[PDB]
């Protein structure tokens, strides 16, 4: 595991970015 | 030090307080490093700043203002949070796409660490020269530059070690004739660069010679550093074809968006005024469907690709060459560093045995051990033999030991005998140590002492007065020796000559037989030449050197030494002694590499210093030619090539796979002639002479272990000098391409889907299948998770079985643009069909199986005529979730169709890109949250039934995989 391990890092950042977006729509209300 | 050109060497050394023999101390380096900074342009300095960039777009803000006007009209009268939600989604769509772009750009920038600018200094801490990063060079240190080097800083020349120093300064001064240098002050302090003949400017080249100097200015203060400040700073063919297509797609979608604002003419009245509803729906499609600015995933697989390449030893210097790389149709490769290992070993040799009239017999020998170790036996007729019993071998060894600027060195940590000078010469040192012709005691010596023990026994019988260095016209070198301390019978001075057989044998009037001498005849010559040929042409394709002595050499003051062209004459009237045959095996991976090139339709041309006959034989061994192929028109020497008329020379390059013994100007010509057939050629090189050809070649390839000048003229550097590395770089080049096309296919179809989806609703007159915030929701999940996962999919399956891509090829073929529309058409219809299905044939309060839903517009007051049901089930929160869910799942499906350009999922299974599968599961677990976590479905729409409704979402979506399979079949089985 070396180069394939940067796919997990890439998606996790994008997941967090999308997830945070939803939780802010939750809080607003 | 501002005006160093006008001061003495002694003033410059004085100024920095530095010894010229010593160089700066670690303390001085430290203080100078603080005072003057690093030898570099200052780094130009983000996370938040780059997010605002996306919000500068006119069409993005048009949406926001429309959601503000829609919010203000509510507050003075779902619709309340709409402006808040869109903003949150669009910052998230920005963050996801801007974060990829920056990391790709950083990774690509970080390629520069593989081949960093280097310099040579003498510093006080070592006696030996130190190779360091130019970055760490400081004003005041002592610098060594020689042929092929890039000048690391602005340097006042201290002393010119070669007879003459030649410098290429064109990059600064426009003059492309290399320039002479001196050491005296140039008094005029106002003087122009052209006149500073004692100065070496950063960024320039040593075209010949060697010099020592003191650093005067670095970083910005340097001549080229001042220019690079004032300097202010071209699209590739595939960038033009992508931008142009970007505008063809952009304007069609922009027209269709306004066409959505038109066909909904009368509907501005239902619960000038309602146009703010259909305008804010049209603009959202524009923001989702039109790709404005380069999609980030593109730059990611270029970044991932050249990172892969660098790990496979291909260092990309020019990024546009990654595009050219998959178009290459010809590779020209040098043999020695590249096709072969360059590990030289003498495995055969012979001297003359008996001469009788026409009759000539030889003493042939073979030698075991192929590393540089002084370990192996000398065999004759396969029997171990002691070389000294043969007086001719004593003489042969004397030549090998004296015609040699190399030695061996035992490396005590590595436990290995290593080479000092040139591979070829060191192979001779090794040989000499194995022959031990004078039976010197060696068995009790340390390995350190053993390395050169026998060579020095020879080296103590004479003085090596001087060397007639090698030159290309004669293909031979020689040394001139007198007997040391005087032997018994004062035998005269001698010359020892080694070089290419053909040339040296012609200059022999005698042959040695034991210690006796005999006239050189035709019969003897023919016998000498036939064995040279057999060993050149046999299984081991040996490189032969002939060794001779000039028995009565000219007197010393008859010989001029600074004039290389008189050297051949001095090497005439020779006595042939013997021949050595060198091994230099092909690299293990090379036969396979050449076969890959055949398969990919790439011609390979070998260039070698070997004689013609040997050159061909090597080509049969490595698969360039067939072991029986006719070759008489496909193989040429530089001489034969020079004798051809121009049109014939051209025709020769159309078909030739083997050039032997070429003048330095031949590579360029070969490039030109190959270009006259629209060949995309890759050409290797390493010397200052290889630079012009590397420039002309579509891909110039420099050797990692070669000069900087060759590297500076190239697109790619081979870290391990290996031919296979090149082929593998073509392999990646083609892979990156197919990766772009896989992402391009998924992007265009999914956006086209968005368009066809919405257009169908407005065109027919159906009730909105997707609300704008829903559209901006799907547009974000796909571009965020699954779309970026395709940046991480493997090489496509048979990329080295298709021929090279043409540079004139269109980015998207008509057939491919069909695969974009047909797929995009089905998704658009499948989403609108999933909403319409709930109305038509679904058990949750339906419309009419004829056609009534079209006229949903007339209901609340128009109840008694043609309805008989409620009129708020058109604002229902279930048909819009069927449309959303079908889009999302068919998007995950369409991603599985982007695992390969033409391979079926039966050959390349869903689990090939295991990250894609992950991001899908992540996409589903996000979708099962805006339907179940109870504040969110209110801000969007409400959930779909636990079972029966999902089975429709799946039977609607899954045929997108089935469809693309047929289109892939009509591409696999079409070819
Ligand atoms: O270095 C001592 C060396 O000397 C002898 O080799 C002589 C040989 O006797 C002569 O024929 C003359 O040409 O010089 C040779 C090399 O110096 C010993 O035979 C030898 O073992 C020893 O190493
Ligand atoms: O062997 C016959 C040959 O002997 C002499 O040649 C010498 C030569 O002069 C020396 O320089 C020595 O290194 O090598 C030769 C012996 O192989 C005679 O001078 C010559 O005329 C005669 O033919
Ligand atoms: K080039």
């Amino acid at each position: 595991p070396q180069q394939a391990r940067q796919a997990l890092q890439c998606l996790f950042i994008n997941f967090c970015a999308i997830l945070i977006c939803l939780l802010l729509i939750c809080i607003i209300g | 030090m501002e005006a160093a050109h006008s001061k003495s060497t002694e003033e410059c050394l004085a100024y920095f307080g530095v010894s010229e023999t010593t160089g700066l101390t670690p303390d001085q380096v430290k203080r100078h490093l603080e005072k003057y900074g690093h030898n570099e342009l200052p780094a130009e300095e983000s996370l938040w700043e780059l997010v605002i960039e996306q919000f500068e777009d006119l069409l993005v803000r048009i949406l926001l203002l429309a959601a503000c006007i829609s919010f203000v009209l509510a507050w003075f009268e779902t619709a309340f949070v709409e402006p808040f939600v869109i903003l949150l989604i669009l910052i998230a769509n920005a963050i996801v796409g801007v974060w990829q772009e920056r990391n790709a750009e950083n990774a690509i920038e970080a390629l520069k660490e593989y081949e960093p600018e280097m310099g040579k200094v003498y510093r006080a801490d070592r006696k030996s020269v130190q190779r360091i990063k130019a970055r760490d060079i400081v004003p005041g240190d002592i610098v060594e530059v020689a042929v092929g080097d890039k000048v690391p800083a602005d340097i006042r020349i201290l002393s010119i070690k070669s007879t003459t120093l030649r410098v290429d300064q064109s990059i600064l001064t426009g003059e492309s004739v290399s320039v002479i240098k001196h050491t005296e002050p140039v008094p005029d302090p106002r003087a122009v660069n052209q006149d500073k003949k004692n100065m070496l400017f950063s960024g320039t080249n040593i075209a010949a010679g060697k010099a020592l100097g003191i650093v005067a200015t670095t970083g910005v203060s340097t001549e080229i550093g001042k220019i690079r400040d004032q300097m202010a700073a071209d699209k590739t063919p595939l960038q033009q074809k992508l931008d142009e297509f970007g505008e063809q797609l952009s304007k069609v979608i922009s027209l269709i968006c306004v066409a959505v604002w038109l066909i909904n003419i009368g509907h501005f009245n239902d619960p000038i005024r309602g146009a703010i509803y259909y305008f804010k729906i049209a603009v959202a499609l524009a923001v989702a469907a039109i790709p404005e600015g380069l999609p980030a995933v593109i730059t990611t697989c270029l970044a991932l690709g050249t990172r892969r390449m660098a790990k496979k030893n291909a260092i990309v210097r020019s990024l546009p060459s990654v595009e050219t790389l998959g178009c290459t149709s010809v590779i020209c490769s040098d043999k020695t560093g590249t096709l072969t290992t360059n590990q030289m070993s003498v495995c055969k040799m012979f001297i003359i045995d008996k001469v009788d009239g026409d009759f000539c017999s030889l003493n042939e020998f073979s030698i075991t051990g192929s590393t540089y170790a002084p370990e192996g036996e000398v065999l004759k007729n396969d029997k171990p033999i002691r070389s000294g019993q043969f007086d001719g071998l004593v003489e042969l060894a004397t030549i090998c030991a004296l015609c040699n600027d190399s030695s061996l060195d035992f490396n005590e940590t590595k436990g290995v005998y290593e080479k000092v000078g040139e591979a070829t010469e060191t192979a001779l040192t090794t040989l000499v140590e194995k022959m031990n012709v004078f039976n010197t005691e060696v068995r009790n010596l340390s390995k350190v002492e053993r390395a050169n023990a026998c060579n020095s026994v020879i080296r103590q019988l004479m003085k090596k007065e001087f060397t007639l260095e090698f030159s290309r016209d004669r293909k031979s070198m020689s040394v001139y020796c007198s007997p040391a301390k005087s032997s018994r019978a004062a035998v005269g001075n001698k010359m020892f000559v080694k070089g290419a057989p053909e040339g040296v044998i012609d200059r022999c009037n005698y042959v040695r037989v034991g210690t006796t001498r005999v006239p050189m005849t035709g019969p003897v010559k023919e016998k000498i030449l036939s064995v040279i040929k057999e060993w050149g042409t046999g299984r081991d394709t040996l490189r032969c050197l002939a060794l001779a002595t000039r028995d009565t050499p000219p007197k010393r003051e008859e010989m001029v030494l600074d004039d290389s062209s008189r050297f051949m004459e001095y090497e005439t009237d020779l006595t042939f002694v013997g021949v050595v045959g060198m091994l230099d095996p092909p690299r293990k991976e090379v036969m396979g590499s050449i076969q890959l090139c055949r398969d990919a339709g790439i011609r390979v041309i070998m260039i070698t210093g070997d004689n013609k006959g040997t050159a061909i034989a090597i080509c049969r061994r490595i698969g360039i030619f067939g072991e029986n192929e006719e070759v008489a028109d496909r193989a040429y020497t530089g001489r034969e090539f020079d004798d051809l008329p121009l049109a014939e020379q051209r025709e020769a390059c159309r078909r030739a796979c083997c050039f032997a013994r070429v003048e330095p100007s031949h590579k360029s010509k070969i490039v030109e002639y190959l270009q006259s057939y629209d060949e995309i050629t890759a050409m290797t090189g390493d010397g200052v002479n290889d630079a012009p050809a590397l420039k002309k070649a579509e891909i110039g390839i420099a050797m990692g272990s070669g000069t900087a000048v060759a590297k500076t003229a190239s697109e790619m550097v081979l870290a391990d000098d290996n031919f296979s590395t090149i082929v593998a770089a073509v392999e990646e080049g083609r892979a990156i391409y197919n990766n772009m096309k896989q992402f391009i296919r998924y992007l265009i179809s999914s956006n086209v889907g968005e368009v066809v989806c919405i257009f169908l609703t407005a065109a027919l007159g159906l009730p909105e299948a997707l609300i704008p915030v829903q559209l901006l929701w799907v547009n974000l999940v796909t571009d965020g998770l699954p779309a970026t996962a395709l940046g991480f999919n493997p090489p496509d399956l048979d990329i080295m079985d298709r021929p090279p891509r043409s540079p004139k090829e269109p980015l998207i073929s008509g057939w491919l643009f069909f695969r974009y529309m047909a797929i995009g058409g089905y998704v658009g219809a499948a989403t609108v069909g999933a909403a319409a299905w709930w109305f038509m044939y679904a058990e949750d309060g339906p419309g009419v199986t004829y056609h009534q839903l079209t006229h949903f517009m007339q209901c609340t007051e128009d109840h008694p005529h043609f309805e008989g049901l409620d009129c708020e089930i058109f604002e229902a929160p279930e048909p819009m979730t069927m449309a959303l869910s079908v889009l999302v799942t068919i998007e995950m499906c369409n991603a599985l169709n982007s695992l390969s350009e033409n391979q079926s999922l039966m050959r390349m299974p869903p689990w090939v890109n295991i990250w894609l599968l992950g991001s899908i599961c992540l996409s589903m677990s996000l979708h099962f949250l805006i339907l179940y976590v109870d504040p969110l479905p209110m801000i969007f729409k409400l959930k779909a039934l636990d079972l029966t409704q999902w089975l429709m979402v799946l039977k609607i979506s899954l045929p997108v995989i089935g469809l693309d399979e047929i289109l892939k079949f009509i591409a696999r089985n079409y070819l």
